């Protein structure tokens, strides 16, 4: 369904689970076009550099959690329940993304580290192992 | 069948505008206000100006609708600017000058051509004043109502003496295009100026372009090949200009044969002004020599080419310009640092039917030059010490028509203009910027639909 | 064959179909190196930012048409013939890229939308389906 | 082993062969945050643009040597021994990356060209061949 930019903000997470691209497109705004010092000129350029910098930070994060085939990354290792344990219906029948981030805001830096370290290192050097026969 | 496919790397461009940055070579040393010209902040050129001729290509150019000339013109203005931000602001000069004649040779073969002016002036101390004196070319001093005179651009503009570190010696500038763009160069020796050029090449960026400032005469420009092309969007219109481009560098020798002395006056604190102390040596008149023979022959080549646009049944006349402001009446240019205004009557003085010695051009020397017809701004060249001897090609021409009244055989053309952007279009006519779109959609037997 | 930058411009599309990388390399110019306001300084920086901005716009487009394994993307869905229907020989034996873009210049924004929406959404959530067994 | 940024500099190449990500993370520094001309302002921005420019140059190189699944690219074609021929123990039991680059510094631009041309072109148009049946 064509919601639009943030169009699924007022929807359960599984609802927004289909409209991901619409936000991604707005990460350059195309034509933007945005002359001496020119107040609003420095602003224009500082804006664009901020935008690409922002974009590249997270694209880097995804490079690290090596998927690049984004919107979905899935492996076969279980998940830790300690971090605000909740039910399936408590998420998909009871929560939208907004309310969800309020609760998950604590464990982010934790999760970043192990998704970074564990799979990258394990999937590493096994390709090195199978590069023999 | 045919189905949809995406490619990346598709060598396809669009006509576009973008910004182009300079590319130079490391020779940044001179002695009049900063640097060489501006060009020392430039990125050094690649030692291999890679090109590639593009087979089979046919692209229409429009040397009269190109944009690169516009960027170039603004940037040259602004670089002149930046060179003139940081050096002394000569406002307290605009003072009542006590001037008399400089008794040049009896009776008169310099007619003075310069007055001797003393004046009051501030000092190092914002206190008891000083009385100095200096020699000014009577072409930049104006009367009132000895007699009291003043600088010309004063009641209209401020003045800004260039200090002694930049040059005005044009240094080859290489307009270079930022990544994702391309520079197209029309390789066709025979090109009108517009329309489809069949033989073309791509370069990462252009050749050295001597950014000489000149009027009525393209100096040091590039030369045409195997012919002397004529360029103008609408020749049949009398309101455009004809851009002639020679095969043969017709020499011209210009000189100022004085040993002139630099007298420094401290407009304190710390600011110092370079006046014309005195003149020693052979007091000839500043001038330029040209081999009459080559000029006549080559202008006959021009006669042929002008004929080819007007019929082998015509008579063409070259007259001098019909008067007006100085900056258009003369061949003005810069040379060894100085600014020359050469009267060119001695070069367009002939009507021409259907079918050593050398010419001397008497030029005057100006100081308070108003560059780019802009008002409210005024650079003040300093008296360049020593003798000036300066040699150059003349490769092209910039003419203006007045005919289409009883328009049968006798057409009269006179030189003029005053917009440098003509000068600039004369060397960028072969050049065009294109934006690259390395994204491509095309059909092959890869398949997707709606 | 080592044509060079745009070297296959005067060639049929299938000819240029091998020299794609040569343009791609020129998208940074390396050493470029291109100090106060410094006319040509602002120009230098505004140039570089324009370049990377340009690069990232299209790289984004390719991110969206999720391939990232560029120069070729192919699926098994048919193609619409309505858009200036022409023959195979009319393309590979009759047309170079230059002449081709002149004719395709109309349908671009159309094509962008469906290549963006259709495959992304269909290939989406099916990975979500096969993440069960 | 958590060495850290460049932490395996003093180690044989096979040792550093596990700590690759740690340098990659430092390619944005996150919070960096780095107002008129403001000496150090122009410096800040010129720095950031330099950083992303640097990043994108090599990411481009990897785009060309089309892997994007970085840290390892392997095919089945042999390798040229002419370029400073050495032993396996002469590398993994005798050399760290530092000493290695000193010796390989000559053949870089060579290698870049064939890794760019050969596999890209060969793996190209074969996908075009198998897009038939
Ligand atoms: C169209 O293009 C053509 C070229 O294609 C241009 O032709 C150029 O014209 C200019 C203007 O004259 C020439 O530059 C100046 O030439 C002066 C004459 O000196 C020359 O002759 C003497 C005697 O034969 C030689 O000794 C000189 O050689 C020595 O000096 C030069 C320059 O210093 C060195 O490079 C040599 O290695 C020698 O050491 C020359 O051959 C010359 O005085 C002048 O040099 C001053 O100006 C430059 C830049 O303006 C300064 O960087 C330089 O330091 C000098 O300025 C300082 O020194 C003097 C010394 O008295 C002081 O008085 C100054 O105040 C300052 O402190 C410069 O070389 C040029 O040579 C010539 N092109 C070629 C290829 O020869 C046309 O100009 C152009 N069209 C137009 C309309 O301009
Ligand atoms: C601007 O000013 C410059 C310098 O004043 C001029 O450049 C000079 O141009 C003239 C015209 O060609 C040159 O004169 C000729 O040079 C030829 C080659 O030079 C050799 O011979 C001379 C002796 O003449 C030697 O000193 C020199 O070292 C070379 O070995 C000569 O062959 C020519 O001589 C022939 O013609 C004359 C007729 O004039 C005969 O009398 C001779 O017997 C012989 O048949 C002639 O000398 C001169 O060389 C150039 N200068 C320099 C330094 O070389 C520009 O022409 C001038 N431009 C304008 C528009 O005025
Ligand atoms: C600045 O330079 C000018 C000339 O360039 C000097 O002008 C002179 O000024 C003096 C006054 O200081 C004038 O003297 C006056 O003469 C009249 C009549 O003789 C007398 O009635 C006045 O009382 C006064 O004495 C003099 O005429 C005038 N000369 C000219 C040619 O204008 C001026 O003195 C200089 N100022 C400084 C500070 O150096
Ligand atoms: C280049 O400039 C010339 C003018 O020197 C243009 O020619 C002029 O064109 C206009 C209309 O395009 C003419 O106006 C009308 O023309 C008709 C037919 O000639 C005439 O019967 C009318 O009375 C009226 O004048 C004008 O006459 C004509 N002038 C000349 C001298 O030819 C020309 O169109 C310009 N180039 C291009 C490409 O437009
Ligand atoms: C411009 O005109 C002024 C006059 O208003 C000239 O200034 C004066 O020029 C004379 C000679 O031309 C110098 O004469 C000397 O005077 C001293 C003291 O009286 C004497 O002892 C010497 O033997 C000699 O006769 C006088 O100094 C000078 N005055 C000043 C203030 O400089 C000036 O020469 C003219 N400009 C040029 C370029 O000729
Ligand atoms: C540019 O140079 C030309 C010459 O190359 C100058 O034209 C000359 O101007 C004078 C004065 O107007 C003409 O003199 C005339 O002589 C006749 C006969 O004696 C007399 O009756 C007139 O009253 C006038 O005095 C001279 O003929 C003329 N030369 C030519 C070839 O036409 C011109 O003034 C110069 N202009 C500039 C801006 O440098
Ligand atoms: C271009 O060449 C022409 C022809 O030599 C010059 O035109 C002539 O210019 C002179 C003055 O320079 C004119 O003299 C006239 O004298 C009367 C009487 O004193 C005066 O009232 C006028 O105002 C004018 O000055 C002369 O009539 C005129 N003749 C022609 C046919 O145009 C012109 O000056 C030269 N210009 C340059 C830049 O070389
Ligand atoms: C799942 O998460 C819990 C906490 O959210 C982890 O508990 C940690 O256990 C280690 C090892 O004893 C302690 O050092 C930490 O202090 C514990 N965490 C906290 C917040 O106190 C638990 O280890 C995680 N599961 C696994 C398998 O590691
Ligand atoms: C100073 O230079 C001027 C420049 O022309 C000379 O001009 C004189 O002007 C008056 C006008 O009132 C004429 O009556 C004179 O005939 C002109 N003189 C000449 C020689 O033509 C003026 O003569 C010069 N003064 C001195 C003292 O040389
Ligand atoms: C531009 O070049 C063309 C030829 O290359 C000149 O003449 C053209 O002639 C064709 C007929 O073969 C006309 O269809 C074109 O319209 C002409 N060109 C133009 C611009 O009208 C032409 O004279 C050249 N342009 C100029 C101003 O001289
Ligand atoms: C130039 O003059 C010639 C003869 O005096 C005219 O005749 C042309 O001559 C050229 C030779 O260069 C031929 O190529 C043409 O085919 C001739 N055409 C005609 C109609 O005779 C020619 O017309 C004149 N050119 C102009 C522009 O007037
Ligand atoms: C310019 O052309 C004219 C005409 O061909 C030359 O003839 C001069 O014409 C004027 C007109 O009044 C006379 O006063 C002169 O006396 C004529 N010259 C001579 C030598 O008598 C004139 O010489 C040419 N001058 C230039 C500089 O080209
Ligand atoms: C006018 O342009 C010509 C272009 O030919 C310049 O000629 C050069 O002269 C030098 C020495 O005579 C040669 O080494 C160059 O090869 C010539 N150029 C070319 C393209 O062959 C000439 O220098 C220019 N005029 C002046 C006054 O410098
Ligand atoms: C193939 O393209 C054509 C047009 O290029 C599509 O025709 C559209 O059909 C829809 C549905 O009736 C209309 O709303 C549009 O107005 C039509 N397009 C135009 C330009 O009028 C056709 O639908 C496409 N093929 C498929 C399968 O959708
Ligand atoms: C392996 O590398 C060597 C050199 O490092 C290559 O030798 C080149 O052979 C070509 C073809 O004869 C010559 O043109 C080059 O001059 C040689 N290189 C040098 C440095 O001289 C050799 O070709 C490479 N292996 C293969 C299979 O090509
Ligand atoms: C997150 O941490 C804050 C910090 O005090 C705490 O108040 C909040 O309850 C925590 N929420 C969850 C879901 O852990
Ligand atoms: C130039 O030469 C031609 C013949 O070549 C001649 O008719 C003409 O009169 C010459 N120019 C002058 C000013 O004499
Ligand atoms: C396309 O060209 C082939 C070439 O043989 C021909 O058989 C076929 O009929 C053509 N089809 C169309 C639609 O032009
Ligand atoms: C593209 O659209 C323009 C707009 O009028 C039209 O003139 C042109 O013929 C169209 N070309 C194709 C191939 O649809
Ligand atoms: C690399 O090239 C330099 C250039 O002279 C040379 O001195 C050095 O020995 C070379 N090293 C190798 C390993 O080829």
């Amino acid at each position: 369904v064509f919601l639009g930019f943030l169009g699924a903000a007022g929807s359960t997470m599984g609802a927004a689970s289909m409209t991901l691209t619409v936000q991604a497109r707005n990460l350059l705004s195309g034509i933007v076009q945005q002359l001496k010092l020119t107040v609003w000129g420095i602003k224009q350029l500082q804006a664009r550099v901020l935008a690409v910098e922002r974009y590249l930070r997270d694209q880097q994060l995804l490079g690290i959690w090596g998927c690049s085939g984004k919107l979905i990354c899935c492996t076969n290792v279980p998940w830790n329940s300690s971090w605000s344990n909740r039910n399936l219906s408590e998420i998909w029948d009871n929560m939208t993304w907004l309310q969800w981030d309020k609760e998950i805001s604590n464990y982010t830096q934790i999760i970043y580290g192990l998704l970074e370290e564990s799979q990258n290192q394990q999937e590493k050097n096994e390709q090195d192992l199978l590069a023999l026969d | 069948n045919l189905w949809v496919t995406v490619y990346y790397g598709v060598p396809v461009w669009k006509d576009a505008e973008t910004t182009l940055f300079c590319a130079s070579d490391a020779k940044a040393y001179e002695t009049e206000k900063h640097n060489v010209w501006a060009t020392h902040a430039c990125v050094p050129t690649d030692p291999n100006p890679q090109e590639i001729h593009l087979e089979n290509v046919t692209e229409e150019f429009n040397m009269w609708k190109n944009n690169m000339v516009e960027q170039m013109h603004t940037d040259i203005i602004s670089l002149w600017d930046q060179s003139l931000k940081p050096c002394v602001k000569l406002t307290p000069l605009c003072v009542t000058l006590q001037c008399t004649n400089v008794t040049n040779n009896i009776t008169d073969d310099m007619r003075g051509e310069l007055k001797n002016c003393s004046f009051n002036m501030t000092t190092e101390l914002r206190d008891k004043k000083q009385k100095v004196y200096s020699l000014f070319y009577r072409l930049d001093v104006v009367q009132i109502n000895n007699k009291e005179y003043r600088l010309i651009n004063c009641n209209t503009s401020a003045i800004t003496q260039a200090c002694p570190k930049v040059s005005f010696e044009p240094i080859p500038i290489h307009y270079c295009a930022p990544a994702g763009f391309a520079i197209l160069k029309c390789k066709d020796k025979k090109f009108n100026g517009t329309g489809p050029c069949p033989s073309v090449s791509t370069v990462q960026c252009t050749h050295g372009i001597k950014p000489v400032v000149s009027t009525q005469l393209l100096l040091n420009g590039s030369l045409a090949e195997e012919e002397v092309m004529i360029r103008s969007e609408n020749i049949t219109n009398n309101a455009k200009n004809i851009l002639v481009q020679f095969n043969t560098p017709v020499q011209i020798n210009c000189t100022r044969p004085n040993n002139n002395t630099r007298k420094s006056i401290r407009i304190g604190p710390g600011q110092a002004f370079y006046a014309t102390g005195d003149i020693i040596g052979d007091i000839r008149q500043a001038h330029c020599n040209v081999s009459k023979a080559t000029w006549n022959e080559t202008l006959g080549k021009v006669v042929k080419q002008l004929r080819k646009h007007f019929g082998n049944n015509t008579i063409i006349r070259f007259a001098n310009s019909s008067g007006g402001d100085l900056e258009v009446t003369t061949h003005s240019f810069n040379c060894g640092g100085e600014f020359f205004y050469c009267n060119t009557s001695g070069l367009f003085n002939s009507t021409w039917i259907s079918n050593n010695d050398s010419i001397t051009l008497p030029c005057r020397i100006k100081q308070i030059i108003n560059m780019w017809q802009r008002i409210g701004q005024a650079m003040y060249a300093p008296p360049i010490q020593g003798v000036i001897r300066c040699v150059s090609n003349i490769t092209g021409l910039i003419l203006t028509r007045d005919g289409g009244s009883t328009n049968s055989t006798t057409e009269t053309f006179r030189p003029g203009g005053g917009d440098m952007r003509d000068n600039w279009r004369s060397e960028l006519y072969k050049y065009k910027v294109v934006k690259i779109e390395p994204l491509g959609v095309a059909p092959t037997r890869c398949k997707r639909r709606v």
